């Protein structure tokens, strides 16, 4: 068991994901939680912005990162790995518009991040960025799209997803809720995201302890909510 | 120590005190670990100039760098002494001593034999004297000679240093 | 402890340089002596088999007409440094159009030796003595494998280095004639190399300000070989 | 103990003990001193002997006509750094014809000393450097260490048997600043005399000095050049 | 422990130990605090003076080699000297490439990029130092950021790093950092540094201050409170 | 523990990693070049005979490296696949440069040089391929060669590598035909060796690969045998043993 | 330090890992070489061709140039690589450079090559010793021993391989002050030295001669019986 | 132990590290492929390991060329990276050699790309085994490529989880005279044999190389066999 | 690492002389540290060459003294050609030849038994370069 995981290049006797799951445990060491939902024409990301201390400039402590104005991102895990990978996605999108020019789908962007992570995995030089992204975007007549990528090089499109400390139980609540054909309206999407976080956070939703972002066909500009807007959308569950 | 004090005062001496007076090695994580159980019972139950009964004690080892400062400090040691390879006067005097240790043609130029030896020990001097004895034996000669001493010295000086 | 030179001892010493210091002893005895009359060098020629070419053990060598070298250690790594010392004189010829001092040859060989710890190869197991009659007069210099260098009025390297050095400290001063320095060196050499002296196990060379020529004082030095 | 390796590895305590091993490698014997005044800066390094037929080794180098240094060990990295300082001064004269000030030169040397400490494939520096200089701002004494730090000092001393010298310098820092050249070198040599072994008195054959000032380049003095500075030395009372 | 020796190896659980040892290295370092004001930032840093060999003042830890970038550091000092050059570069690089001053958030990103990247590769290790950005610009006022050698970095009203990282928080929160002028923030920072281990153990001690704001044209000056000593005497006011 | 790295002198002075590369053949597929003069052949046995193997390769142990030179391989499949095409690249380069077909011996030495180089440098692994060579050249004509992963080589009149090489060399000593090494006598030897060296009983010919080379039409030809003709050859072996039966 | 690596000294200055070259050479073939009155003569034994095997491809001696060749005791792959280096080196140097090639020059080059391959990690120094004999060095033939360590020397007569043990004494037992006269006594002393080989009868004892002016000449099987009979008769008459 | 490097031998004259990647392949999801007179079938079972997954967006059958189909067993990231590399090799070959690449040449060159990692300790192999299929000159082709850089030609094969079961099942039904729709029936049969739990056409995907090109099957077309499959 | 302390114990038992005589022996003498084989204290260094001709005759005769020889094999061909073999190899040859005669029920040992005995035995040593 031991020894066969001290370098990323080493395959286990069973060919298992030792160092990959070590990176995932490092992600869990970044003790925050995030959730994302998709809908008929809307998609929402949200992160557990548990206020670390009052001395931090709350505007800067974001884990939501607008990489391109149509592309929304929510991150979980290592802090500086988060920074590096978000910057890498920014540079990938900039290059995509530099050489091809046309829009980069969330599909293609998260796939590029994923196979770059795989390139990290294939070489002993590079430690894969111990952080997971959920990306959201708009594509042709498909409504919004939500995809997830992570240090394994995994890459999947989701109707809903989650990550972080409450990853398993948040995904369980999703699989309890999204497991039905229903009217997933924008108000319903806000309801689903806030209920997903409210079933795992156990603390009542003050306007300042989370970050909410959204991408919707009706307004393809990716958004990040402020405290007042957070409350003005939590009233959808205060009802 | 108890059986020595049952004697009418006694003198006790230890050799390779490095292997005994050497301090704790935790990072070994086991192995031939009996040292760690025994050695302090020398070092810490040992007495010095003040706490010592009617007993005289002497230590020795070829490697002092590893010894526990507890042995180095008092209550264990009252003096430390250093030696080297026998000097030219020393090497001459060793052969002077060993001229008693055999029957030889006692007209030897030990003064030159000690110089034909470069930097060398004194145990090898004893070995060389017995090696001149070997020279007599292989020749079946009833007495040793200066040529036996010369080529017995060269036995080390040439073949141990060629 | 001592896998590489990237780290020192818990005392701060490298566990490599002193290894070169005793590796000095894997070769035969060697002597260098500076006098106001010049510089002389000597090495024991003790053969493996006399039917080897007896000059092929080139442990006493000329670097140029005014400069010579002696070595202690393995001949292989010594060859590189000796070749460096020889080629720098021709580099001076082709660049400055004049001769090169033994001090700067010493400095260049020192910087070539000082490469294994600050590249970006490996330590050299040889100690070198140069004797020159250069633009600054007679000049004997010594390098250990560490890449440092020091002026020496005399010096001893190789097997039985330190005994010869200590005994020579009784019979030396800065400015005698090189001939009596040769005699005093030989009366100690006779006991340092093996037992007895001849071309199979002795070799010596010298250079003088009155002789910027023929450092290879061999087989014409025969008289002082039989003076002792 | 596993954590005694490449400067890339931190010990669990949060330290790189190999740098401390280089620092202790610096502390291995005879004394060196450095100290400056309003008018001048001075460094001294005793040339250690080897035998009665081998020469004392020089330990003082000249960098530029306003700066010089002093070196402790087998000079593996010390002399290379001295040559780099010389080339940097040459580049300063190539760009603006000026001997660049001491402190802003030593800052780059500190950065260079730090550079290996982050990466593999390069041992840490095994020498400590003393520096005496003067510039368009004033005279300065600097010193650098394997820990890549640089210090502007009124006095400094690296090696062993020098804690007495360090204490004398700590006592007469009250004087070092206002002294002239001669008084400053007298103070340094008094600190050195505080380092005398039991069986010895200071000899010309080993004492070697480097001196710089507001009206003097960095220059090196030996034997009978040191003696005009050795006069005025502390006596031997009890 | 164990899966420790390289920064490119994730621990089986938790986070990289090669970085936690740099974290613990920062713990032995001398304290440094930073507080913003209306038009700029102020820093207060404590440092030993070794012994009387020291020239009564030397090798200070504050630096100012930029138009608007103010910096404080803690941890291993030589790594901090090597690290400040990254910001010195990036500011001028952005200003020349795009024609205007870089936003401080982007600077805090692109300076800590190198620090974290030296953890990704087993050949190297991150800088063993934390740093403290504080600057002022026309379109966003005055801002202040912490960067930790692990690469953790965020904006702040005021913060403290060193051998006193936790206690000084209670001293920071009692200042109206949004309103109070840098002239008075200098004195407040001086007395706060004096309160939290002035010379309790490191008795051979010296204190240094910072003053960067638009009244200083956004530039950083090492405010000389050795003269007129009003911050010095105001700090000594708190001793009893 | 001197085998822990590729480039290590043992106190025996032996490089145990190269010796391990030698040992790797101890489980490789068998292939032989029988004693053949006026022609030359290489034959081998197949490990992968299975009900669903497609065998669209048409050759997986014998490999034709040039229009007049062929090779047979035992060892690492991937190293074999890269080395057999390195052979073709060497032939193409030599033809482009000299405008002449490469000699067999020079080709063997050149490729063994690459193998030796890979055995010499750290951070590198020897190609786990041992292999036999046949071809015609202006220097000697038909030749038979053997080469090790270490870069060692030898010229042979008959040889075999892989599993059960001891029995093959023993019967090659037994059925030796020095000088009269005509190709059809080599086929007669093959008929028995294919059933003998193979650990099988009552060998089926489809597990066997056979190829030959001869100056039949002046411009040199290389031939490969299909299932039916090898079955007829094995039938001739069967009737040889079924007439030796008269004394069994 | 220990013998686990070449590039570090033993705590007594030894280089055990390098010094293994002696038994590295010793377990190869057996060869002897001399320079006669003018003509150098070399001999090899220990072929032991296994019936279908040949010594033709074994090539213990290869002629590099019309005035230089060597003998290759040690592993055969490294011997062939040394063939391809030295032969092409001397050929190109003579064909292109203003100066000709000599056996001294090729010995220098091989010594430098082996020393340089000792000068680095991850590069195995060649495990072969060799007798390199040349016809031209200012017109005079001579002989050299070369060793994996990069050391080289000149000899009047030497032996390499498993015969390097006894012949060191054997030569000193019978080498006259007279350099072995003409080719008669030169080949006779070659046969005497090679008598330490298995049977000394010429059954697998072969030799070659280079006359200091003409290229390597082979004592081919149609004639080597004459030299074998000469050696046998000389050993029989002196009994 | 010797698996800590890929460029050193075990005493058995083996390379331990490669069979570990093969074990990872064995842990991969099942894949199966067979040939019939009309073309070649490749198929793989897909799971909504979480129902959250976008079913129709992600795929495992991938077209290298419009006459070459490819499916895999093993890990997804390495698989996708090697598929992009294989495409960037195959289309380059089509451009340079003035010919649509033969299936055997494509398999060999992808195997060489795989072999590239079988030397030096700085890189690791892909943990993926590929089933490759094609149509060339009216003739169907099927191949397997493995992490070792080795490759094989199969008339019918299956690998991944329960791979030996797939082998035995194919031996129970395969004949070289199959017609491609009954070939689809046997392919979905072995896919249903391989996986546990209820199965539908959305949890299965198939690619077909007809002599009229390669194409992936639509869930609408997969429904033609999902119902009335025994 | 007790082997070095045992080495010091060995030199102590040798010198510290008395009646007991102490033999050392091995084939791999070329590796030994001069601290162990120190000439001047270690008295004699005896050597066996490879068994010469007359030695080998005596060894083959003694090792064949028990089995029923036949005049078709005078052991000369097995004995006098070269640096053939050691005495233990001779003993092994005789034993295997006896077994060889046993399996063929030849309770009269013949030349061919010894011939294949050599043919089998001589291959049982490892290779070189």
């Amino acid at each position: 068991s031991a020894g066969f995981d001290r370098h990323i290049t080493i395959f286990s006797p069973e060919g298992r994901l030792y160092q990959v799951e070590y990176a995932f445990k490092a992600i869990n060491q970044g003790g925050l939680t995030s959730v994302a939902v998709r809908g008929k024409d809307c998609a929402v990301i949200v992160t557990q912005k548990k206020v670390p201390d009052k001395l931090l400039d709350s505007s800067t402590v974001t884990h939501l990162f607008k990489i391109t104005e149509n592309i929304g991102c929510v991150m979980t895990g290592m802090t500086a790995d988060s920074r590096s990978q978000v910057q890498r996605a920014r540079y990938e999108a900039a290059n995509w518009k530099y050489k091809y020019g046309y829009e980069i789908p969330v599909d293609m962007l998260c796939k590029r991040i994923a196979d770059i992570s795989q390139v990290y995995t294939q070489n002993a030089e590079m430690r894969p960025l111990g952080c997971c992204m959920i990306l959201i975007g708009i594509d042709e007549e498909q409504g919004p799209q939500v995809y997830k990528c992570d240090p394994a090089g995994y890459y999947c499109g989701f109707k809903a997803t989650a990550a972080g400390v409450k990853q398993t139980e948040s995904t369980s609540f999703l699989e309890k809720k999204v497991k039905k054909k229903f009217d997933w309206t924008f108000e319903q999407t806000v309801e689903t995201a806030i209920t997903c976080l409210s079933t795992v956070l156990s603390i009542d939703f003050k306007p300042s302890e989370i970050e909410v972002g959204v991408v919707t066909v009706e307004n393809p500009k990716f958004r990040i909510l402020t405290e007042a807007e957070i409350d003005a959308h939590l009233v959808a569950l205060a009802e | 120590f108890e059986m020595a004090r049952t004697k009418k005062a006694c003198l006790i001496f230890f050799d390779e005190i490095d292997a005994i007076g050497g301090a704790r090695f935790d990072d070994g994580a086991g192995g031939d670990n009996e040292v760690q159980r025994t050695m302090l019972e020398l070092i810490n139950q040992l007495d010095g100039f003040d706490p010592r009964g009617n007993i005289k004690v002497l230590m020795a080892t070829n490697r002092p760098d590893t010894l526990d400062p507890a042995l180095m400090r008092p209550g264990r040691l009252d003096r430390k002494i250093e030696f080297s390879l026998p000097d030219l006067e020393g090497r001459t005097h060793i052969f002077k001593i060993h001229a008693r240790s055999m029957s030889v043609e006692r007209d030897i130029r030990f003064e030159l034999l000690a110089r034909l030896c470069p930097n060398s020990t004194g145990a090898e001097i004893r070995s060389v004297c017995t090696e001149a004895g070997m020279f007599a034996i292989r020749a079946r000669r009833k007495i040793a000679t200066e040529k036996d001493f010369l080529e017995a010295v060269n036995k080390v000086i040439k073949s141990y240093a060629k | 402890y001592d896998r590489g030179v990237n780290t020192f001892s818990p005392e701060g010493r490298l566990f490599q340089v002193e290894y070169a210091i005793e590796a000095i002893k894997l070769g035969s005895t060697a002597i260098g002596i500076q006098t106001s009359e010049g510089v002389c060098l000597a090495v024991e020629k003790r053969i493996t088999s006399p039917l080897m070419e007896p000059s092929s053990i080139e442990k006493i060598v000329e670097i140029d007409a005014h400069i010579g070298c002696a070595m202690s250690g393995l001949i292989a790594d010594a060859k590189t440094l000796i070749d460096k010392a020889r080629v720098e004189t021709q580099n001076h010829w082709f660049t400055y159009n004049e001769t090169m001092t033994v001090e700067s040859v010493t400095q260049a060989v020192s910087n070539l030796a000082l490469q294994f710890g600050e590249e970006d190869s490996r330590p050299f197991g040889v100690a070198l003595l140069f004797g020159g009659v250069d633009e600054k007069g007679p000049q004997l210099f010594h390098m250990d494998p560490s890449g440092t260098f020091v002026q020496c009025d005399a010096r001893a390297i190789g097997s039985a280095s330190e005994g010869a050095q200590s005994s020579l400290q009784e019979v030396y001063h800065k400015s005698m004639t090189l001939k009596e320095a040769i005699k005093s060196s030989l009366i100690i050499l006779k006991q340092v190399m093996e037992e007895k002296l001849n071309a199979t196990n002795i070799e010596l060379a010298t250079v003088q300000p009155g002789q910027n020529f023929h450092m290879f004082t061999k087989e014409e030095l025969e008289e002082v070989i039989k003076d002792i | 103990n596993q954590y005694d390796n490449d400067v890339t590895v931190w010990s669990p305590q949060g330290r790189i003990h190999q740098i401390e091993y280089a620092m202790e490698a610096v502390k291995q014997g005879s004394a060196t001193v450095g100290l400056k005044s309003k008018t001048h800066a001075v460094l001294v390094a005793l040339k250690r002997a080897q035998s009665e037929l081998a020469a004392h080794q020089k330990k003082i180098l000249h960098v530029d006509n306003h700066i010089g240094i002093s070196i402790a060990g087998l000079t593996a990295d010390a002399r290379l750094l001295c040559n780099f300082m010389r080339q940097e001064c040459l580049d300063s004269r190539f760009v603006f014809d000026r001997p660049l000030p001491v402190s802003r030169l030593v800052s780059l040397i500190g950065s260079k000393t730090q550079i290996p400490t982050q990466r593999y494939g390069r041992r840490p520096y095994g020498v400590g450097l003393l520096i005496a200089g003067y510039d368009d701002m004033g005279p300065h004494i600097f010193q650098t260490c394997p820990s890549a730090n640089y210090f502007d000092c009124r006095a400094m001393s690296i090696g062993a048997r020098s804690q007495s010298a360090r204490t004398y310098l700590e006592r007469h820092m009250s004087e070092f600043m206002e002294c002239n050249l001669n008084e400053l070198v007298k103070h340094g040599l008094r600190a050195l005399r505080e380092t005398l072994p039991a069986e010895q008195d200071l000899t010309t054959k080993n004492v070697s000095i480097g001196i710089v000032g507001k009206d003097l380049e960095f220059t090196i003095y030996d034997d009978d050049d040191v003696s005009p500075f050795l006069e005025g030395l502390e006596e031997r009372p009890q | 422990t164990g899966y420790d020796l390289s920064a490119s190896t994730f621990s089986p659980d938790g986070r990289v130990f090669q970085v936690e040892y740099a974290m613990k290295a920062v713990e032995n370092s001398s304290t440094a605090i930073g507080i913003r004001c209306k038009d700029g930032v102020v820093f207060g840093v404590e440092k030993l003076v070794l012994s009387k060999l020291y020239e009564e003042g030397s090798n200070k830890r504050l630096f100012n080699v930029d138009r608007h970038v103010g910096m404080a550091v803690a941890g291993l000092l030589a790594d901090a000297r090597s690290l400040a050059d990254i910001a010195r570069e990036e500011a001028s690089n952005f200003r020349s490439n795009f024609g205007y001053n870089i936003p401080l958030k982007h600077l805090a990103d692109r300076v800590a990029m190198y620090v974290h990247a030296y953890t990704l590769y087993s050949a190297v290790r991150p800088f063993g130092c934390s740093f403290m950005l504080g600057s002022y610009s026309v379109n966003d006022g005055a801002q202040l950021y912490m960067i930790d050698p692990s690469g953790v970095s965020y904006g702040y009203w005021g913060c403290a790093i060193g051998k006193a990282r936790q206690a000084a928080k209670t001293e920071i929160e009692k200042l109206q950092m949004k309103e109070m002028t840098c002239r008075d923030i200098v004195k407040e920072v001086a007395k706060i540094i004096y309160i939290v281990h002035d010379e309790v153990k490191d008795k051979a001690f010296e204190l240094e201050l910072s003053w960067v704001g638009e009244l200083t044209n956004g530039r950083h000056e090492i405010v000389p409170k050795d003269i007129r000593e009003e911050a010095e005497k105001y700090a000594k006011e708190s001793l009893k | 523990r001197y085998d822990s790295r590729t480039t290590i002198f043992s106190p025996e002075g032996r490089l145990y990693q190269v010796e391990y590369a030698m040992e790797a053949i101890g489980h490789a597929g068998t292939c032989l070049g029988i004693l053949a003069n006026d022609g030359v052949l290489l034959a081998a046995e197949r490990r992968n005979i299975h009900k669903l193997l497609d065998e669209v390769f048409f050759s997986e142990k014998i490999y034709k490296l040039n229009e007049d030179m062929a090779c047979s391989v035992a060892g690492i499949t991937s190293d074999a696949n890269v080395l057999t095409n390195e052979l073709r690249l060497i032939a193409q380069r030599y033809l482009l440069q000299y405008q002449e077909p490469i000699p067999c011996e020079q080709l063997v030495t050149a490729l063994c040089d690459i193998k030796q180089a890979y055995t010499q440098f750290g951070g590198k692994r020897p190609f786990g391929v041992s292999l036999l060579y046949i071809g015609w050249d202006k220097h000697y004509g038909f030749q038979l060669y053997q080469s090790d992963p270490s870069g060692n080589y030898g010229g042979w009149k008959a040889t075999c590598i892989g599993n059960n090489s001891a029995a093959a060399v023993s019967m090659l000593k037994q059925d030796y035909k020095e000088g009269e090494m005509t190709l059809k006598s080599a086929l007669a030897l093959a008929i028995k060796v294919l059933n003998k060296t193979m650990d099988v009983s009552k060998l089926s010919a489809e597990k066997v690969e056979i190829a030959t080379l001869t100056r039949e039409n002046g411009k040199t030809v290389i031939r490969v045998l299909k299932q039916k003709e090898v079955e007829q050859l094995i039938k001739k072996h069967e009737e040889e043993e079924a007439k030796a039966e008269r004394e069994k | 330090s220990y013998d686990r690596a070449i590039t570090v000294f033993s705590p007594d200055g030894h280089l055990f890992q390098v010094e293994y070259a002696q038994e590295a050479v010793k377990k190869g073939s057996t060869a002897v070489g001399v320079r006669g009155r003018d003509i150098v003569v070399l001999g090899v034994e220990k072929k032991s061709v296994a019936k279908l095997q040949d010594e033709r491809t074994v090539r213990k001696i290869c002629a590099l140039d019309d005035n230089v060749c060597m003998a290759f005791a040690g592993l055969t792959a490294d011997a062939r690589i040394v063939i391809n280096r030295a032969r092409v080196e001397c050929q190109s140097h003579r064909l292109t450079v203003e100066d000709p090639v000599t056996v001294e020059y090729i010995t220098r080059y091989i010594a430098s090559l082996k020393q340089r391959y000792t000068q680095s990690n991850g590069r195995r120094p060649f495990g072969i010793s060799a007798l390199i004999v040349g016809f031209d060095f200012d017109g005079t033939p001579r002989l050299y021993q070369t060793d994996p360590s990069g050391t080289y020397h000149a000899w009047k007569a030497n032996a390499i391989g498993r015969g390097a043990k006894s012949v060191r004494e054997f030569l000193e037992k019978n080498y006259t002050d007279e350099a072995i006269e003409t080719d008669d006594l030169t080949i006779k002393l070659v046969i005497k030295a090679l008598l330490e080989v298995v049977q000394s009868g010429g059954k697998n004892i072969e030799l070659a001669v280079m006359r200091r002016d003409q290229s390597l000449k082979i004592l081919n099987p149609e004639e080597i019986e004459k030299y074998v009979a000469e050696i046998e008769k000389e050993k029989e008459e002196n009994e | 132990g010797y698996s800590f490097s890929l460029t050193t031998f075990s005493p058995s004259g083996k390379l331990v590290q490669i069979e570990y990647a093969l074990a990872a392949v064995a842990g991969g999801a099942p894949s199966v492929g067979i040939k019939a007179a009309n073309g070649v079938v490749l198929a793989t079972e897909k799971k909504q390991k979480s129902i959250l997954y976008d079913e129709r967006s992600v795929h495992k059958v991938e077209p290298i060329t419009k006459h070459i189909g490819l499916v895999y067993s093993g890990m997804g990231p390495d698989y996708r990276v090697l598929v992009h590399r294989a495409r960037k090799l195959a289309q380059q070959y089509y451009l340079v050699y003035q010919e649509p690449i033969p299936t055997a040449q494509l398999v060999q060159r992808v195997a060489s790309v795989m072999q590239e990692y079988t030397q030096s300790g700085g890189v690791r192999p892909f943990g993926v085994s590929l089933l490759i299929c094609g149509w060339n000159e009216g003739r169907p082709y099927l191949f397997q490529s493995d992490p070792s850089g080795a490759y094989f030609a199969w008339k019918a094969t299956a690998h991944g989880k329960n791979y030996v079961n797939g082998k035995t099942f194919l031996e129970h039904h395969y004949n070289e005279d199959l017609e491609l729709e009954d070939a689809i029936h046997t392919a979905i049969l072995t896919l249903k044999e391989s996986f546990e739990g209820q199965m539908t056409e959305d949890n299965i995907e198939v690619g077909i190389c007809n002599e009229a090109g390669f194409r992936r099957l639509t869930p609408t077309e997969v429904k033609d066999y999902l119902a009335a499959i025994a | 690492r007790e082997i070095q302390r045992t080495m010091l114990e060995l030199l102590n038992q040798l010198d510290g002389r008395g009646d007991v005589k102490v033999i050392m022996a091995t084939n791999r003498i070329e590796t030994l540290d001069p601290a162990l084989i120190r000439p001047g204290r270690i008295d004699r260094k005896i050597e066996f060459p490879l068994p010469d001709e007359k030695t080998k005759k005596r060894i083959f005769q003694i090792h064949t003294s028990r089995m029923t020889l036949a005049d078709d094999v005078t052991l000369d061909d097995l004995i006098m050609a070269k640096d053939d073999l050691s005495g233990a190899d001779i003993k092994a040859i005789c034993t295997e030849a006896g077994l060889m005669a046993l399996r063929e029920r030849r309770m009269k040992v013949t030349n061919e038994d010894f011939k294949k005995s050599k043919e089998n035995v001589l291959y049982k040593k490892q290779e070189g370069t």
